RNA sequence: CAGGCCUUGACAUGCUAGGGAACCCGGGUGAAAGCCUGGGGUGCCCCGCGAGGGGAGCCCUAGCACAGGUGCUGCAUGGCCGUCGUCAGCUCGUGCCGUGAGGUGUUGGGUUAAGUCCCGCAACGAGCGCAACCCCCGCCGUUAGUUGCCAGCGGUUCGGCCGGGCACUCUAACGGGACUGCCCGCGAAAGCGGGAGGAAGGAGGGGACGACGUCUGGUCAGCAUGGCCCUUACGGCCUGGGCGACACACGUGCUACAAUGCCCACUACAAAGCGAUGCCACCCGGCAACGGGGAGCUAAUCGCAAAAAGGUGGGCCCAGUUCGGAUUGGGGUCUGCAACCCGACCCCAUGAAGCCGGAAUCGCUAGUAAUCGCGGAUCAGCCAUGCCGCGGUGAAUACG
């Protein structure tokens, strides 16, 4: 069973990854670390004023950080225990198998 | 030149495909 | 030009009143403002008058302009020349 | 013409070619970008005031 | 074109996102008019209350809003009478599910768009201007604030030339990315015009 | 812009009255908008098996409060931006000097990229600026090993494909490391010169960041906003045209004028990005653009994707040429309701000027210039040779 989490904070997306992978081990099912995935990053460059100064820029950037969970064993009591977790707002999950 | 469509280098400059530029 | 896997395109309001003529009187005054049309064969004959974007301008249509759109018979600019 | 053509553009045109993108907080019709629906001067607006989650400034 | 927008510049760093939420490709662009709609909505409900800052946060089709005011009991009222109005409304304006939270200021005096919106109001109220700037200056750092600036541009006084006048004490380090400075803007519709106040709170290092 | 059309209006609240609408498929005329149109249905609370009447989501007609205006004023304004200028500055409290404007501090000496620091001084201190705090690159370590990688081992249809491993590369979080830290010399000091070690040495290279103020600087057409002006029109809808004109003048670019080159075939080596009315593998048909089937991929998995300059081999042999690719004729593909005015691309034919450019003028100090290709935003399609990015190959010179 592999868990996928993505978020725009890494710090929060870290905390998740480290509290997913220090409960996976309450019912031991040989836990798999949680392992980066390349950040995905948008650009966006717009002209700094309203008219027509176009030698002026800013640059903006949006950061989609990934992170991926696998445990070896169901464990089903660790997977049901799984349900009701600790997750912050700005973390998107994704289970799959 | 890049001007030439009937060219390697001219489609690569113009970017298509073609006879002269296989794909 | 268009594909032709596509038919020529006539905007059907003017192919309707080509075609309501060559059965009823065919021989009037039409004013219409599909230049994209294309002329037609049965078309040829009429008197179509074509809006340039100010004025509809008459256009006697015959065999060597049958392809063409009828746009192409109005000019939409008038240039005379510098000085 | 600026709420007129606001509200023909929020409107179901006869051909699909007809739609186009307009900026949904001031209504500009030219830079509006797709991932946000906002023009770039608004996108730097709320930008600026942290109201676009992930979105910070770009340096490298 | 001279300076950066302060909070702009340090998000990341000292300052937190307004909207904490995530979203793809998909659903970025309606979310994020929601949380507009939702904003300007509330802006013109709780203007009376003292309304600070207004944080949004989404999990799964249900959003928290956690508004920052001078006065909850302006938000609430009795028994709640109007907390769940303007909640209900928000719902219908949302089609979800709304868990509006208030929260008081601990010092109004250290909220810096509270000290802009006061000296707007002021000035809207035909007031003299540099002894309102002077004022606000004063007793934001008679809070213990260890810098203030507050900037007033526009027709100041209903005069037919616009000028700005600004007032400054302690340390403003706008340069300093680990300073803590909370910035504050405001609108003043008076009959002759629009003048714009700027409030800057300089509140430590962290 | 021309013509045809609408009137509390395409959008917002409210007062009425007559209908009571609310929501949905058809008829004439018209280029369309529009105008005149033909067939059914409102919840909810009611007296209630009653004809029915009442308050209510909501709509139309006739009146109003009114909406609307990219109409004028950036010499009424907010906000944002450009510029002097990433220049090294601009000030303040108290004290002291001067009738006063004002001065001192902030001047002098040494030093620095720096009002950077040191010394001296009727000044003693402080603030905004400088620097630092943040990001990327360059060296190493810990946590991890999938969709990443494959050193050792065993298989193998010869692809990490498999078992297996996290050694290595890499990915992304957290840390270390560089601080004149050490030695010699110079000097009151700050500091300057030299050396060792180190991936990195004197700010390591590049970003983000723009002081008090200046310019009656730019923007009422991004938005907001004071005043003025229009109100069956300076508002609103549709069709068509124009913004694409063309005796000329200028700015910024692209392609060349050739052999350190051009053409043809085979063969290598990147980075950063994008992809669900999407990216499209592969196969078939057409010289081709492309079309018809049709996997995989909501994507470190599948695709765009071919990198090009390069390397190897051959052809051209100094010519307006196998240089150059403008202009025009013809046949087609695709997008789009629709490529005439006014799209892109493929194929055939045509094959213009141009032989290195007058007075003059521009950029650039190192992974820079030059040169080569690749991606992205907007976007149905594209007039992108633009813009913002990415990597490959890689100089010359600075005496002063
Ligand atoms: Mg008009
Ligand atoms: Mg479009
Ligand atoms: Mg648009
Ligand atoms: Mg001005
Ligand atoms: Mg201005
Ligand atoms: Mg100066
Ligand atoms: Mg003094
Ligand atoms: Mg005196
Ligand atoms: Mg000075
Ligand atoms: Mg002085
Ligand atoms: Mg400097
Ligand atoms: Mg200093
Ligand atoms: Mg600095
Ligand atoms: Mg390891
Ligand atoms: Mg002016
Ligand atoms: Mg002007
Ligand atoms: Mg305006
Ligand atoms: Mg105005
Ligand atoms: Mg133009
Ligand atoms: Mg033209
Ligand atoms: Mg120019
Ligand atoms: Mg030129
Ligand atoms: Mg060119
Ligand atoms: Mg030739
Ligand atoms: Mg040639
Ligand atoms: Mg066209
Ligand atoms: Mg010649
Ligand atoms: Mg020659
Ligand atoms: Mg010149
Ligand atoms: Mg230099
Ligand atoms: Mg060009
Ligand atoms: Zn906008």
């Amino acid at each position: 069973i592999r868990i996928k989490l993505r978020g725009f904070d890494h710090k929060t997306l870290d905390a998740s990854a480290q509290k997913i992978v220090e409960a996976a081990r309450r019912s031991g099912a040989q836990v798999s670390g949680p392992i980066p995935l390349p950040t995905r990053v948008r650009r966006f460059t717009v002209i700094r004023g309203p008219f027509k100064h176009k030698d002026s820029r800013e640059h903006f950037e949006l950061r989609t950080h990934n992170r991926l969970v696998d445990i070896i064993n169901p464990n089903r009591k660790t997977i049901e225990q799984l349900m009701t977790l600790d997750l912050p707002t700005g973390v998107e999950i994704e289970i799959k198998t | 030149g890049k001007g030439d469509r009937r060219t390697r280098r001219g489609k690569i400059w113009r970017g298509t495909y073609g006879k002269y530029r296989p794909r | 030009p268009r594909s032709l896997k596509k038919g020529v395109f006539v905007d059907d309001h003017l192919l309707e009143k080509v075609l309501e003529l060559n059965a009823k009187g065919e021989k009037r005054l039409i004013k219409t403002w599909s230049r994209r049309s294309t002329i037609v064969p049965e078309m040829v004959g009429h008197t179509i008058a074509v809006y340039n974007g100010k004025q509809h301008v008459p256009v006697y249509i015959t065999e060597n302009m049958v392809g063409h759109k009828l746009g192409e018979f109005a000019p939409t600019r008038t240039y005379r020349g510098h000085g | 013409a600026r709420k007129a053509l606001i509200e023909k553009a929020k409107r179901t045109p006869k051909f699909k070619v007809r739609a186009y993108t307009r900026c949904v907080r001031c209504g500009r019709a030219r830079s509006v970008y797709r991932f946000f629906g906002l023009c770039r001067i608004c996108l730097r607006e709320l930008a600026h005031k942290g109201q676009l989650p992930g979105v910070r400034k770009a340096s490298w | 074109g001279n300076k950066i927008h302060p909070i702009g510049f340090r998000l990341g760093i000292t300052r937190d996102w307004e909207s904490r939420w995530y979203a793809g490709k998909k659903q970025y662009r309606h979310l994020l008019l929601e949380d507009q709609r939702i904003r300007g909505l509330l802006e013109k409900e709780l203007y009376s209350a003292g309304l600070a800052r207004v944080d949004i946060e989404r999990a799964a089709d249900n959003v928290a809003v956690t508004v920052h005011v001078a006065k909850p009991g302006v938000v609430i009222g009795r028994g709640g009478e109007r907390i769940r109005v303007l909640r209900e409304e928000l719902a219908k304006l949302t089609g979800k599910n709304v868990a509006l939270n208030v929260q008081e200021v601990q010092n109004p005096n250290l909220s810096a768009p509270l000290v802009a919106q006061r000296v707007a109001e002021q000035i809207e109220r035909r007031f003299a201007v540099r002894r309102a700037i002077k004022q606000a200056v004063q007793r934001v750092m008679e809070s213990g604030a260890k810098g203030a600036k507050v900037i007033v541009s526009g027709r100041i006084g209903g005069a037919e030339q616009a000028r700005t006048e600004w007032a400054a004490q302690g340390r403003v380090p706008l340069h300093t990315l680990r300073a803590n400075i909370d910035y504050g803007f405001a609108l003043a519709r008076t009959t002759y015009g629009v003048l714009g106040v700027k409030a800057y709170i300089f509140l430590g290092e962290v």
